[PDB]
């Protein structure tokens, strides 16, 4: 199963997953082809939120689901 | 490419009336810039003259060059007509800097409409001349001129906490947030209530007129208040050029047309920050961020700059005038966090957190990163 | 915004947010004050801090403008007081009511944010050496909450 990953530049991170992966690793191999560690990661689907709770199945996302990299920066 | 095809095309449909003299003829004291300017270009009465090149000398400055003093009368004379204290314009927000007209202009320079035309005479005259005003404005100015309507959209990128605020009571039921068809004014510590239509104080904005309030609202806002003067600026803007030949441009391309980009100055930036939590000048840290900052592009420093303060633009006098939320807060730079993590910023103290990078290219990709990948 | 207050105001006075208080002084209705009392079992066992409330004329369209008056150690709250809360500034929605923004601020006190910190020194405290943190946190509401 291959997906896309869109950061805000345009650019885009196409990478290799199966339906049943937490999306809190989604996260963990961006982090290795980007170096963005989790805890300032969001991945929007479809103006939602998708929880790492949760696996790529449960959203429904599917081979070549186009989901977004939104940096969550801006302090506390 | 797009912007660069355009612009040529537009240089060259602009034309030099062939009855004007060789120059324009100025000389005129640096410390009394702006009411003489206004003098000069407001007396000629073949305002086609006013096409012909610049030609400037200071009583003060007697720099034989008389070719850039044209570059600097403009960078001299916006200083004026921008000043959020002079009366003409004011800043948006406390902490934006861009300029917008001051509804209650009126009450402050007795005849200001005739110098609206007048910072529109010279507004336009550097359009022709291709030279830059000093400054920038809220969207919805450029909007004006273009001739587009404004809407709840344009105010997104003058107050994002009031668009949102705004958006919602469109996308649902106001009733029980029990508002009333008016705002709330400050002037000498009294809070003084404005209906936005005949006793609007007593009508409650229901689910029937909630869309005619988010009207009213933004009518006020940025459109009311300004009609008169946003008229004049352009009775003069157009006495150079023809208002619907500019048209062919886009808000942000109109911007950049007139008011160029908002190259950061480095220096006076590096100058006017703060160290905290371990950081100081001289540490190694910071020696890198500077470095890295020295080699990012008009863009990425603009942006770096909006990242942490929230505005991509800059105080007229400089980052020494910088303000956050709560007033004056130099940009600040503070460290946090292990070498994993991207930095963050807190755009209301105008702060970076940065975590203690341990190579120079380790902290420039960090943060090329964050400042891209950024604004969401 | 006048009757927008009001309102809320004999909201907060016919079921109140229970651990905290907050009300208009003087006259002015556009600057009221708070009372937290530090979560039970908490660092902030026993103390009391208070707090200004100052709503801008552009409320509700603008969050409250909140701030803590007294001196607390905390990982998102410095020494002027200024709350590093979300519903404050990129979350605030027009529909919140204070009794809300009172309680989430109890929130932040028991169960902070270390990982989204306003002052970094003591989030690391909170982070590595917690009975640290408790030990400090604990002997500031002895000096500046009692």
């Amino acid at each position: 199963m291959q997906i896309f990953v869109k950061t805000l530049t345009g650019k885009t991170i196409t990478l290799e997953v199966e339906p049943s992966d937490t999306i809190e690793n989604v996260k963990a191999k961006i982090q290795d082809k980007e170096g963005i560690p989790p805890d300032q990661q969001r991945l929007i689907f479809a103006g939602k939120q998708l929880e790492d709770g949760r696996t790529l199945s449960d959203y429904n996302i599917q081979k070549e689901s186009t989901l977004h990299l939104v940096l969550r920066l801006r302090g506390g | 490419f797009e912007f660069k095809q355009k612009y040529d095309y537009f240089r060259k449909k602009l034309k030099k009336p062939a009855d004007i003299p060789n120059r324009f003829e100025m000389k005129l004291h640096r410390n009394n810039i702006f009411e003489e300017s206004y003098r000069r270009i407001m007396s000629v009465k073949r305002p086609d003259v006013l096409k012909a090149r610049l030609w400037i000398e200071f009583e003060s400055e007697k720099g034989l060059d008389y070719g850039g003093v044209a570059r600097e009368w403009f960078f001299l004379l916006s200083k004026e007509m921008f000043n959020p204290y002079y009366g003409l314009f004011e800043y948006s927000a406390t902490d934006n800097y861009t300029l917008q007209i001051n509804p209650n202009s009126g009450l402050c320079n007795e005849d200001h409409l005739s110098y609206f035309t007048f910072i529109g005479r010279v507004a336009g005259l550097a359009v022709f001349h291709g030279k830059l005003l000093d400054g920038f404005f809220i969207r919805p100015f450029y909007k004006m001129m273009l001739g587009k309507q404004i809407t709840l959209n344009d105010m997104e990128s003058v107050d994002s906490e009031y668009y949102n605020s705004l958006k919602w009571i469109l996308e649902n039921d106001p009733t029980e947030l029990d508002l009333m068809f008016c705002i709330d004014e400050e002037n000498f510590g009294q809070t003084y209530q404005v209906d936005l239509k005949p006793n609007g104080s007593e009508i409650m904005v229901t689910n029937e007129n909630k869309r005619e309030y988010i009207d009213l609202v933004i009518q006020w806002r940025f459109v009311n208040r300004v009609q008169k003067q946003m008229n004049a600026f352009l009775e003069g803007f157009t006495e150079l050029l023809p208002i619907d030949l500019i048209k062919i441009f886009d808000e942000n391309e109109l911007e950049l047309l007139m008011c160029g980009l908002g190259d950061v100055d480095v220096n006076d930036w590096r100058q006017h920050s703060i160290y905290k939590n371990g950081y100081c000048p001289n540490h190694p840290v910071i020696q890198w961020f500077w470095k890295a900052v020295l080699l990012m592009d008009a863009e990425k420093r603009i942006r770096l700059l909006q990242f942490v303060t929230g505005t991509s633009r800059v105080p007229m006098n400089g980052f020494a005038e910088l303000y956050g939320s709560n007033g004056p807060q130099l940009f600040t730079i503070e460290q946090w966090g292990s070498p994993e993590k991207l930095p963050r910023a807190h755009t209301s103290f105008n702060r970076l957190d940065l975590p203690p990078y341990e190579t120079f290219e380790d902290l420039r990709e960090k943060l090329l990163m964050a400042v891209e990948n950024a604004q969401g | 915004a006048s009757k927008r207050i009001h309102k809320e105001l004999n909201d907060l006075a016919r079921d109140p947010p229970a651990q905290c208080s907050a009300g208009p002084v003087g006259d002015d209705m556009f600057h009221w004050q708070a009372t937290i009392m530090g979560p039970n079992d908490s660092p902030y066992q026993g103390g009391v801090f208070f707090l200004t409330i100052h709503f801008p004329t552009d409320y509700p369209f603008k969050p409250p403008k909140v701030a803590f008056t007294t001196r607390i150690y905390h990982p998102n709250i410095n020494s002027n007081g200024s709350i590093s809360l979300d519903i404050l500034r990129s979350q605030w929605s027009p529909a919140l009511k204070i009794s809300k923004v009172l309680l989430s601020i109890c929130s932040l006190l028991c169960d902070p944010n270390p990982d989204d910190p306003l002052v970094p020194e003591i989030a690391r405290i909170y982070k590595t050496d917690r009975e640290k943190y408790n030990r400090i946190a604990r002997e500031w509401t002895q000096k500046y909450a009692m």
